[PDB]
């Protein structure tokens, strides 16, 4: 009936297929998509009458119609990159090593050298410790055999002062540009230990990613319409600016395809308004620390949790259970919200270092978190 | 009226900033409106929030020829007063401003997965499309001197207006 | 009168089927679907026995009888599968299972460093075996008449075991052994013998023979534009045409050319439904 003048908003989901198969894996929410555009590029095959007219068209049929589009995401996470860089997320962990050895030939002053670059750790290792280094003449070949590098023939210990500074977390040596000991044609052998770390990477590959793309309509104005592309090929579009004043965005372009001769390229679902969920049953939880620092083993700090229903009203009497990452003790561990919908608990930790606290309701609503440092 | 219902809804939405609701300030009965001047009858009862409209007669973006349906960019001048700390003359206002921003956000605040956090509040129930909070200003009065702390917070409400049922 | 005639403009699409005849026989076997055929063309080259009058005019023709019209055609298949290959390579598909064999033994004489060797090349496995395991190799000088006697290959006189490290790499699933060019042990006038265990790999082949393939060709239209017409050639001789490019930037395609023939003096070369 009414004319549906619409202002567009909504959420985009991508159901990445398993390689070489149309098997779904699950609708991954991209995050904020500032822009989502559908473009159809069509070419008709036209036939013109050669019998009576000059160039009278008498037949015209759609030869190709390239339904598709493009969208930008403002949320930068591993999955969306792995999708942009045509690759896979490689959740891996680097092996603990002790007295790991490596040789750099040649070394140039004013240069950075990354430890642990190899097929198992192609971007180098992180969390190095116990670093020590020895120099040798570049003319000769030296070998890091068993035992310490200091036993290497013709190698001599390099004192770090004025010769190098070491970034232990990154595993990056900086050969000082005015180094006296490492001047001239030399090479270095290094000996370092490697902490075990879970170490997420994104591996860029050259394989196209297929999946089912869905757009849900959150239009603040106008009726909602949900677009479903049962199969699309997503490829990177445009340029991904890693550096600027504006927010980072990855632009994607997708080309819709027929999942099979039975299913079309795009299905638009006309959404009739449903009955709203009971808001008094819904729950929302937010937690905030009083302060993010405490002296380890001391009285600690309080963090306050507020529980609210779908109306924003505070909920009296919801059960809450706190928990922490490591070494922190939380008392009370479980609390019931007061009349003001708030609860408080104290966290303190023996060993210094950082920690984070989270609170969880019945029905498991949230894993909200604040950060705590003990020193 | 549409505009008036929206204003009443914002008011009753902010009149729930209360200590019983988990806020440090109590604004019940004290989100005033349509007053250009607040005297001792008011200042003797801080904190107080006042929502006035901006004095600019903008033109909306029309959806049609015949210029009947439009998206307005209706600016509201939310401001508030709270008795200051004479040695920290403007710290209190930042806290009240924070509570007010946090409350207003409830209307548009989506969770991390794109779903509304407070669906019944969300957009005041379809009354508004947008709520663009400006960078707030907390300042002493430019001329004159006060132990009352001022915060200034423009709010652009986006709303569909059909002048056939305004 | 004809100014409003509705011409049947057609955009050609459809499926092609080939019913391979039994050898020496016009007895059908079943309409094999080639798959996607980007191209299907029908050619007909003809020659007429023109006769000219000598009694009048320089070269006034008085007769033009047709000697031969060779109906036929050409089509390309982009679905690369065993049966179409067997048509192209004038051969037949062989479905087999390679005999599970334990402690199978072989010799290579001489050998060159930097070259690949395929295990199990036999008239039974003319492309070598697959799924090998438990591989071991022994060196020997290339002049001796070394042989695969019973018992382990290590038992051979004058032989010497070879470690793979820096000497050879083995692609077990493929039955390919590569003699490293830097191999110190396999240098010189040397020969080798090998012992390996062969899995029961189910294993299929196309044997490229040279028999002409007669058959029945059918085209069934699915024209998105214009009326459908189904072409049937009761008997044709399928033959490969042109080049089968096994490597390139675009899709592989096999090109076939067929000649229509009269199945019997009662039937015609082509029928259009």
């Amino acid at each position: 009936y009414q004319n549906n003048y619409v202002v567009g908003r909504g959420t985009v989901y991508f159901d990445r297929f398993q390689d070489g198969t149309n098997r779904k894996t699950g609708e991954m929410y991209f995050g904020n998509t500032p822009e989502f555009t559908i473009n159809t590029d069509s070419e008709t095959l036209d036939h013109y009458s050669s019998d009576h007219g000059m160039r009278v068209m008498d037949a015209s049929v759609l030869l190709e119609a390239s339904q598709g589009g493009t969208f930008t995401c403002d949320n930068i996470n591993a999955d969306n990159l792995a999708l942009w860089f045509l690759g896979e997320v490689s959740n891996t962990t680097q092996t603990q090593q002790t007295d790991a050895k490596e040789v750099f030939n040649p070394i140039m002053r004013g240069r950075y050298y990354q430890l642990g670059t190899t097929d198992d750790n192609p971007t180098g290792v992180r969390g190095v410790t116990n670093f020590q280094m020895v120099k040798a003449d570049a003319s000769i070949a030296i070998s890091v055999g068993s035992g310490d590098i200091t036993s290497i023939v013709g190698a001599t210990v390099v004192n770090p002062a004025g010769n190098y500074e070491i970034d232990l977390e990154a595993g990056r040596i900086y050969i000082e540009p005015d180094s006296t000991d490492l001047s001239g044609n030399v090479q270095i052998a290094v000996q370092y230990d490697v902490d075990a770390q879970k170490r997420t990477l994104v591996i860029g590959k050259s394989n196209m990613v297929y999946g089912a793309l869905r757009m849900i309509s959150d239009n603040p104005v106008g009726l909602n319409k949900n677009y479903y592309f049962p199969k699309v090929s997503i490829a990177p579009d445009g340029d991904y600016a890693l550096k600027g004043d504006d927010w980072q965005v990855m632009s994607f372009t997708f080309k819709a395809m027929q999942l099979n001769n039975i299913t079309q390229r795009v299905y638009i679902d006309i959404v009739e308004a449903a009955a709203a969920v009971d808001p008094t049953a819904q729950r929302t939880i937010e937690i905030t620390p009083a302060s993010t620092t405490a002296t380890t083993g001391g009285a600690g700090v309080v963090c306050t949790v507020t529980v609210r229903d779908g109306t924003g009203t505070a909920v009296q009497g919801d059960a809450v259970t706190f928990t922490t990452v490591a070494g922190a003790t939380v008392t009370p561990n479980s609390a019931t919200t007061g009349a003001t919908g708030t609860a408080t608990t104290t966290v303190n930790r023996a060993a210094a270092g950082t920690a984070t606290v989270t609170a969880t309701l019945a029905n498991g609503k949230a894993a909200t978190t604040g950060t705590i440092t003990f020193s | 009226s549409q505009r008036l219902d929206i204003l009443k809804a914002l008011t009753a939405h902010l009149e729930q900033i209360t200590i019983a609701n988990g806020y440090a300030y109590d604004l019940k009965g004290k989100v005033y409106r349509g007053r250009d001047r607040f005297g001792a009858d008011f200042t003797s009862r801080l904190p107080i929030v006042s929502i006035l409209e901006a004095k600019a007669t903008d033109y909306g973006s029309f959806a049609n020829e015949e210029q009947t349906v439009r998206m307005d960019d209706w600016v509201l001048l939310v401001q508030g007063w709270v008795k200051d700390d004479p040695r920290n003359p403007t710290d209190p206002a930042y806290e009240l401003l924070a509570e007010v921003e946090k409350r207003l956000a409830m209307l548009v605040a989506k969770d991390e997965q794109g779903q509304p956090m407070y669906p019944a509040l969300y957009r005041l129930g379809g009354k508004i499309a947008k709520l663009t909070l400006a960078q707030p200003v907390v300042r002493p009065p430019e001329d004159g001197l006060s132990d009352t702390a001022f915060f200034f917070l423009p709010v652009r409400v986006g709303l569909k207006v059909d002048i056939r049922n305004p | 009168m004809n100014d409003n005639y509705q011409n049947n403009y057609v955009v050609g699409r459809g499926t092609v089927y080939f019913d391979r005849f039994q050898d020496g026989t016009n007895r059908k076997t079943g309409e094999m679907y080639f798959g996607n055929t980007p191209e299907f063309t029908i050619n007909t080259d003809s020659e007429t026995l023109d006769h000219y009058s000598s009694d009048h005019g320089m070269r006034v023709m008085d007769a033009s009888v047709l000697l031969e019209a060779s109906q036929g055609g050409t089509f390309t298949c982009d679905n690369i599968n065993a049966d179409n290959l067997a048509l192209w390579f004038l051969g037949e598909v062989s479905n087999t299972t390679q005999t599970q064999q334990t402690d199978a033994k072989e010799v290579f004489n001489p050998i060159m460093r930097g070259r690949y060797y395929q295990l199990g090349t036999t008239d039974d496995n003319p492309t070598g075996v697959r799924g090998v395991t438990n591989f071991q190799m022994v060196k020997a000088d290339a002049s001796i008449a070394i042989s695969v006697g019973s018992g382990d290959i290590t038992s051979i006189v004058g032989a010497t075991v070879v470690n793979p490290a820096g000497n050879y790499e083995i692609d077990l699933e493929a039955g390919r052994i590569y003699i490293e060019p830097d191999s110190t042990d396999l240098s010189g006038n040397v020969q080798i013998a090998v012992q390996y265990d062969v899995d029961a790999q189910k294993r299929t082949l196309v044997i490229g023979k040279s028999n002409m393939v007669y058959g029945a060709l059918r085209m069934i239209s699915d024209n998105p534009v214009g009326l459908n017409k189904n072409y049937y050639f009761p008997k044709v001789s399928i033959a490969p045409d042109g080049d089968y490019a096994l490597k390139g930037d675009d899709w592989q395609v096999m090109s076939f050319t067929f000649k229509a023939m009269q199945l019997n003096n009662i039937t015609q070369r082509v029928y259009i439904d």
